[PDB]
């Protein structure tokens, strides 16, 4: 079962797989963080305790 | 910043010069230089820069380290002439200790330890 | 580096120096007090759960 | 995998007989032989994309 | 796009298993009785 | 999990050679010399190799060596790639470890050797490291103090070995000028060593005249574009002790010498620069190759001998052929003679199948030497500074073109010039020394 | 700053990337004969040198009680006469084609070479084939090597080095074929004789089994034809007597254990501690040849100990703990060795031991990416070393065609190195070192080394 | 000169400090002290 | 190597963890420890005693 | 810059021969200047096709069809791109 | 130019387009760069816009969890009818 016929081209662009070419999930949902945890405190600060 | 760092740098730079005359005329009654006051025991920079030298400055060093600690044991200070010819801004530790220390910020932005440790006796 | 310069064996074929020359691979072990398991028995040991 | 039998067999051997049980259990799995055929076929052209085979590993 | 006959036995799945969804729903106490009952469960804590 | 991909299948697709292959060059590559604008000859050789080798020739070794500097060319490959005026010891230590490069120091008895090898890929860093190590070089108190032990017991094992004490002292017999210096000198010698010392010795041996780079798969124009403002030297020329070749003979006392050792040499006439007298002096020294191990474990009897060990240096101007062979302590003298007879049935003629089978040992030897790219970047860049020039050739065709009576005449020739001759172990049996050097007359 | 002398080169580790070498690296062509043996050859374009010998895949694993060490003892005789040529004769010919013989009996893998020049490839492989196929076997020659061999054993005459190996071996491969030593016992060389060498060989040197491997100045078709006029004789393989059934039917065991081999007067103190490793087929082999990497090695004739970029290397130079020491992984069928091996003495073997289990221990833990990334690169580096020499690419050829099945490109396995991360890392080693047992073999001055329990409680940690 | 003068020197680099995963591996002995601390007093459902 | 720091670590290690100890010693050689535990329990329980002992 | 919305004769000289070596058929050393599809590199019209359509792509290029047709060489496509105000 | 380039036929990478600023993969090297601006202004309104969906949701998470008429017929049941 061959398949390197002809010109095989994924190898010609498989260039476009560059770590720097591809989705970062490190900043997929920025400040996401940052929101929950305001969201935490006011919670704790407003309807939890008091 | 840098302007004010300029700033500083002569109200820094006569802060120090005062502090060193004072410390120099204290440190010239017991014939001690400002490089004797370093200890291996206390800074293990010191300790790895003292290894660095060559005998007779460490034998210089050890013989004014004795004469300092026999006069503050008789409570007396250096004769008038022998006072006369002290010069405790001569340095003969400070570039040794300088390249040890720049050593050391190097290896430890690579996350490499020192490779000398404390001084350990037991 | 050699072992006659380094050890420094006594010569002959004492019990000592067969087995320093050629190991065995039938080591006996003492059975007196505890019977062995099959060699090469693989797995996370029972008296973690003891 | 095969018998022991089997497995001491040639190669060019255990190959036959590998083919011959095959058709054996194709018949067997038949429902008629007529139903048979095409799957005979489709068997003997699903050797010969093997012949030209030379590593013996993949072999 | 892309051919995946799981995608189709999926959907099948998902058509029997909200028919019969469905049909649990259909047969459900009133809300009105539901709602009496939890609070008889929520009077004995 | 990770890559589960077990390597008797194929890893996926992309581990493809998709990048294709350059294409091969029509001839076998040349060596292209020149020169650069400071004096330092630059020579290269491009090569079908993934590895680039780097190395710098320097003028120098034990030939170069004053009684106050005695040992420096020793300390000197020990010294050597630790903290230049731009970099410190960890620096550098971490630059060749993280392209994966080796560097090391050797040290010959007329030059000094430095070299970095690298892949193909990292020949600039490779090229920056090694001039940086070299000529910003600073030797600093402690290092050199801290370094001195390891040369201590480098020397004291190397001076374990016999053969390297004969030729000690054989090379000491030969000579007198440079070449006759020490270059394994005992432990004692640098007990004194500071680097005041060294860095005397390397004030003495540098200068912009007495140094070549050479290198193995490197663009020429690239390397001389890039290496210009890395090797512009300054530097006065330290006036060379040049050796002549006198004779005689000497003696060492071992008092714990199982063996006894006894070395012959002669004089290859015109050194590393005549090519033919250089082949002609190879082909005697495999013609001398009595016990050659060709083969695993195979028992070669000699009558009288333990060990049979010949060589030929070319130096600059001057040579020494020879053979260094061992024996028991009582038969001595029977090495002696065994020697003499040698060397008089060479001086009686080479027969034919000897001559092919010498012929084809020096042919070998010279193409295993330039195997490998380090070892062909050493030997562009010695030949370069012995010579000028690279001829391995011109070396191979005057080994093919070599005649019985070319062979015959050459040693003909040897036997008339007074010889070298060195004994070596507790000495208990020994014929008179009128009488060693008289049977060649 | 220099302007010209610090471009270029900085000490922060970075990935490289290795795809523009595959352009220009040569490629094997394998041809199977109806024999059942592979002729493989790798052309150099300007080569003038050629090695090319046999590579076999047998050894001292697939003896027996009865005849452990002929195998070893076949290089003693094989070269002593054939039935066509003479000592005298094979010694003038191998001498008139300047290279030499050279032979190598491991425990799964044998090979008979020769280093030539490229005008004597027909030559060589004539004489190789006339020691390997019409050898004289003569019993005089076996007197004359059993007597040599006897004297060798009686007095211990071996190295350091393969003695602690040996009995690593021998102690965690108990009551498996592999944990017989190549050499043999003394009993077996007393009582060898020729037809004992003619069975072995008849037995194990045939066709499917056995490697052709040239590489430098060699045409592929001329070596084909030669191949099949002088190799073409050697016996098929039975399908019931190959290496996969001989493999499962005697497999490998490792077990968990301790040997010590003290001497009353001796000075150098050399330990090795291994844990059971990776066949050659296992997947997990590249992630364990980046962590042997890691590890490193390091003698005391270095000066540069102390900038290492390994934490062990640097922690056994800085406080002086051993005179050289070296990580090592060995791979075998169905089974492997990681670990290392060091010298030292008695007074400094234990703390030795320490750093050596606290490094292994470290790294199911805390790995950067600095130190995967250098590893990564000088291991690739260490890889096109090995293709410079021709003499390691036949070697390379005849052991990927024997344990592989097939050669691996040097695409393939670039992709495979640049697929292991610090997670591959740590899983890794958590597989192989955590809280598992571990072989320790030492020899010489050890009265001081820690004994079996002290190894066993330092491979996990109570902290985390 | 252990403390604050590793600090002035620039001896404490993002490198030499503690990794995420060390940090959550000591971090984990939080709730250790937590459950032996309940084990010991037992205040059983005296969570609000 | 931790131990090596701290001159406390030293001492225990030495005495109580690495301290050699011939290994065919029965169960005759356990009345030290006994002894010492022993003492510690009269020692605490003493103690406790006396915050309610006149 | 250069050219009046045309690149240089070497990069493209460059591009073209990197594009070429992408056959397992292909030998590195027998590709040049001006070379011969079919009777040099023994390449199919499909692979002609798939060449076409590679530097295409490489050059960000849509080919005329008669033209593609006349792409039978090295040489001749390297010309065609160098007449190319178009190709990136 | 393009934060992309490409060297095609194996040519050596240029010295000046490598370090920690340029990362190549299969010959092709790409730049590792921050913008602190955009970076910034990205998170704040990220925060922004999660914190809203937060709050919001906590406001009225019984009117979802439960339905309205399930929530106010137990209201009324529990906590009366005016
Ligand atoms: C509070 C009382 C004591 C404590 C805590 C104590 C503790 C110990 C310990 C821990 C040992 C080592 C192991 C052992 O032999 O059990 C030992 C050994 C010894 N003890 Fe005691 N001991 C006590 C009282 C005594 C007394 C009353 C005597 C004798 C009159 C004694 C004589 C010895 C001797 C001779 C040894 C050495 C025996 C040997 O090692 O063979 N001890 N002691
Ligand atoms: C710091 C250590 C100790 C303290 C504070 C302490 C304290 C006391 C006190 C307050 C009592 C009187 C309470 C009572 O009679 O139950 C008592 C009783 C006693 N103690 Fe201790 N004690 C200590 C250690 C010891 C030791 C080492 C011994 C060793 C034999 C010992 C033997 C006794 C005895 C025999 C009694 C009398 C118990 C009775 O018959 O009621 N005590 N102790
Ligand atoms: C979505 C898909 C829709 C359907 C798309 C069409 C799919 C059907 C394809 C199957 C039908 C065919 O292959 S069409 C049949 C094509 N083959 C032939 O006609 C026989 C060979 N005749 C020749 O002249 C040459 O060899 C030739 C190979 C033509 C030229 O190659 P070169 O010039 O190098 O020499
Ligand atoms: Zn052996």
């Amino acid at each position: 079962m061959p398949k390197v016929v002809g010109f095989q081209w994924e190898r010609y662009e498989a260039w476009r797989h560059h770590p720097l070419l591809q989705f970062n999930k490190r900043n997929a949902f920025p400040g996401v963080g940052i929101g929950f945890a305001a969201f935490l405190a006011y919670v704790a600060y407003d309807k939890s305790q008091p | 910043t840098s302007l004010l760092k300029q700033v500083a740098l002569p109200v820094f730079n006569s802060l120090a010069t005062t502090y060193r005359s004072v410390v120099g005329a204290k440190l010239a009654k017991y014939g001690l230089r400002f490089d004797d006051l370093q200890d291996p025991l206390k800074d293990e920079d010191v300790a790895e820069a003292l290894r660095r030298l060559p005998p007779d400055v460490v034998v210089a060093r050890n013989c004014r380290l004795r004469r300092a600690l026999d006069l503050s044991c008789k409570h007396e200070a250096l004769p008038k002439d022998l006072l006369e010819k002290q010069t405790p801004e001569l340095s003969y530790l400070q570039d040794v200790l300088n390249e040890v220390r720049a050593e050391r910020r190097e290896r430890a932005q690579l996350g490499a330890p020192a490779p000398y440790t404390r001084i350990y006796y037991d | 580096s050699d072992a006659v310069e380094v050890f420094k064996p006594e010569t002959g074929l004492t019990p000592t120096n067969r087995l320093s020359m050629a190991p065995t691979p039938y080591i006996k072990y003492d059975e007196h007090n505890h019977k062995r398991f099959p060699p090469g028995t693989e797995g996370r040991p029972f008296a973690y759960f003891v | 995998m095969a018998s022991e039998v089997v497995l001491a067999l040639p190669h060019k051997l255990r190959v036959m007989r590998m083919y011959r049980t095959g058709l054996k259990e194709l018949i067997n799995w038949s429902a008629n032989r007529h139903e048979w055929y095409p799957r005979a076929y489709a068997l003997r052209q699903e050797f010969e994309d093997s012949k030209a085979l030379t590593d013996r590993e993949e072999i | 796009g892309v051919f995946s006959r799981y995608y189709n036995t999926g959907l099948l799945c998902g058509v029997a298993v909200a028919s019969g969804i469905s049909i649990w729903w259909y047969n459900r106490e009133s809300i009105y009785v539901r709602v009496k009952s939890d609070l008889e469960k929520e009077g004995k804590t | 999990g990770g890559g589960r991909v077990e390597v008797p299948l194929s890893e996926k697709l992309p581990a493809v050679t998709e990048p294709p292959r350059t294409s091969t060059p029509a001839t076998k590559p040349i060596v292209q010399t020149s020169s650069l604008r400071s004096g330092v000859k630059v020579a290269s050789i491009n090569t079908v190799s993934p590895i680039s080798s780097l190395v710098l020739f320097v003028e120098g070794g034990a030939a170069a060596e004053t009684p106050a500097t005695a040992g420096a060319s020793k300390v000197l490959e020990v010294a050597a790639f630790k903290a230049t005026a731009n970099r410190s010891t960890f620096r550098l230590t971490r630059e060749l470890e993280k392209i994966g490069a080796t560097s090391f120091a050797r040290a010959g008895r007329d030059h000094v050797a430095f070299g970095v090898d690298a892949t193909r890929l990292n020949q600039l860093e490779a090229l920056e490291i090694l001039a940086d190590a070299v000529v910003n070089a600073r030797y600093t108190y402690w290092e050199v103090r801290d370094s001195l032990d390891a040369v201590k017991e480098q020397l004291a094992a190397q001076l374990r070995n016999p053969l390297t004490a004969v030729n000690e002292v054989l090379h000491r017999t030969a000579f007198e000028g440079g070449l006759g210096h020490s270059l394994v000198v005992d432990p004692s010698v640098v007990d004194g060593f500071t680097n005041e010392t060294l860095k005397e010795y390397v004030h003495s041996i540098m200068a912009p005249s007495r140094v070549v780079l050479a290198a193995s798969g490197v663009d020429h124009a690239e390397l001389t574009a890039l290496a210009t403002p890395l090797l512009n030297l300054h530097g006065n020329a330290h006036p060379a002790p040049q050796s002549r070749y006198v004779g005689g003979a000497m003696n060492i006392i071992a008092p714990t010498s199982s063996l006894t050792y006894v070395g012959l040499a002669f004089e290859a006439k015109g050194g590393a620069g005549d090519i033919k007298s250089s082949a002609a002096a190879s082909v005697v020294k495999a013609l001398l190759d009595e016990a050659r191990p060709t083969m695993p474990y195979q028992r070669k009897e000699h009558e009288v001998f333990t060990s049979v060990n010949p060589f030929a240096f070319a130096y600059k101007g001057t040579g020494l052929v020879g053979v260094v062979a061992s024996g028991a302590p009582g038969k001595a003298g029977k090495v002696v003679d065994a020697l003499t007879a040698k060397v008089q049935s060479l001086a009686k003629g080479v027969t034919d199948v000897q001559l092919a089978t010498a012929k084809n040992m020096a042919l070998g030897e010279l193409r295993a030497s330039v195997a490998t790219a380090p070892g062909l970047a050493a030997a562009v860049g010695s030949s370069v500074l012995a010579t000028g020039k690279f001829s391995a050739n011109e070396v191979a065709a005057a080994l093919s073109g070599l005649t019985a009576a070319d062979v015959t005449s050459y040693v003909n020739a040897m036997i008339k010039t007074a010889p070298t001759f060195v004994t070596y172990g507790n000495l208990s049996s020994l014929p008179r020394v009128d009488s060693i050097a008289k049977r060649f007359a | 700053d220099a302007n010209p002398f610090l471009r270029f080169s900085n000490p922060r580790p970075s990935p490289i990337d290795h795809t523009p070498l595959l352009s220009t690296l040569p490629e094997t062509r394998i041809t199977t004969l109806p024999n059942g043996l592979r002729v493989a050859t790798e052309a150099i374009p300007f080569a003038e040198t050629t090695t090319l010998g046999i590579w076999i895949n047998s050894g001292s694993r697939f003896e027996t009680d009865a005849n452990n060490g002929v195998a070893h003892f076949l290089e003693h005789i094989l070269f002593k006469g054939t039935k066509n040529r003479s000592v005298k004769e094979l010694e003038v010919e191998v001498e008139n084609m300047g290279g030499q013989l050279n032979a190598y009996t491991g425990r799964e893998q044998t090979c008979y070479y020769a280093k030539v020049m490229g005008k004597d490839v027909g030559k060589a492989v004539n004489i190789l084939s006339d020691i390997l196929l019409n050898s004289n076997l003569d019993a005089r020659a076996i007197d004359k090597e059993r007597d040599v061999i006897l004297r060798e054993m009686e007095e211990v005459n071996k190295q350091t080095s393969e003695l602690v190996f040996d009995h690593l071996h021998a102690t965690a491969f108990q009551y498996s074929p592999l944990g017989r030593t190549i050499l043999g016992p003394v009993e077996n060389i007393k009582s060898i004789n020729r037809d004992q060498l003619v069975e072995y060989m008849k037995t194990h040197y045939r066709g499917p089994r056995m490697v052709l491997a040239a590489a430098g100045a060699v045409n592929h078709d001329e070596l084909v034809k030669l191949a099949s006029d002088a190799f073409g004789s050697v016996p098929d393989e039975d399908a019931a007597t190959s290496v996969r059934s001989l493999l499962v039917k005697e497999p490998s065991r490792f077990t968990g254990s301790y040997v010590h081999d003290r001497f009353p007067d001796a000075s150098e103190c050399c330990m090795a501690v291994a844990f059971k490793g990776a066949s050659w087929t296992d997947p997990d082999s590249i992630p364990l040849m980046v962590m042997q990497t890691m590890l490193g090695g390091w003698d005391k004739n270095s000066t540069v100990g102390k900038h290492s970029s390994s934490a062990l290397v640097q922690t056994v130079a800085t406080e002086g703990l051993a005179d050289a020491f070296m990580a090592f992984n060995t791979n075998y069928h169905d089974t492997g060795l990681f670990g290392v091996y060091g010298v030292t003495d008695r007074d400094r073997s234990e703390d030795f031991a320490y750093a050596i289990m606290s490094n292994l221990t470290r790294m199911c833990f805390e790995v950067r990416d600095a130190d995967v990334a250098r590893a990564k690169n000088q291991l690739k580096a260490s890889l096109m070393f090995f293709q410079d020499s021709t003499h390691h690419v036949a070697e390379s050829i005849g052991r990927e065609l024997l344990v592989y099945g097939r050669r691996i490109p040097k695409a393939e396995m670039f992709a495979r190195i640049d697929a292991v991360d610090a997670n591959a890392i740590r899983a890794v080693a958590d597989r192989f070192i955590y809280d598992q047992d571990m072989a320790v073999a030492s020899a010489g001055d050890v009265q001081f080394v820690p004994d079996y329990n002290w190894f066993r409680r330092r491979s996990y940690w109570l902290r985390y | 000169p252990i403390g604050v003068w590793s600090v002035f020197q620039g001896y404490v680099t993002p490198a030499r400090l503690p990794s995420i995963q060390t940090l959550t591996r000591v971090g984990a002995w939080g709730g250790v002290v937590v459950v032996g601390g309940l084990y010991m007093v037992q205040p059983w459902d005296w969570l609000a | 190597r931790m131990h090596n720091k701290i001159q406390l670590l030293s001492v225990l290690n030495t005495h109580l963890v690495a301290y050699p100890t011939p290994m065919n010693l029965n169960y005759s050689w356990n009345g030290g420890s006994l002894a010492g535990m022993m003492l510690a329990s009269q020692m605490l329980t003493g103690i406790l005693l006396a915050m309610h002992y006149v | 810059g250069f050219g009046g919305g045309f690149l240089d004769k070497d990069s493209v000289t460059e591009r073209v021969l990197h594009v070429t070596k992408h056959f397992e058929k292909i030998d590195a050393s027998k590709v040049s200047p001006a070379a011969s599809f079919e009777k040099d590199l023994g390449l199919d019209s499909l692979d002609v096709v798939e060449l076409v359509m590679a530097l295409e792509e490489e050059f960000g290029l849509e080919i005329p069809d008669a033209e593609a047709d006349k792409i039978a060489s090295v040489g001749d496509a390297i010309n065609y791109i160098c007449s190319n105000p178009m190709a990136k | 130019a393009n934060a992309y380039h490409r060297t095609y036929n194996g040519k050596p990478v240029p010295p000046e387009l490598q370090g920690a600023d340029y990362i190549t993969y299969a010959g092709v090297t790409m730049k590792k760069e921050f913008h602190l601006f955009d970076t910034v202004l990205s998170k704040l309104i990220g925060a922004g816009a999660t914190f809203t969906c937060l709050y919001h949701f906590y406001l009225n998470a019984e009117e979802h969890w439960h339905g309205d008429i399930y929530f106010f017929e137990k209201d009324v049941q529990q906590n009366g009818w005016d």
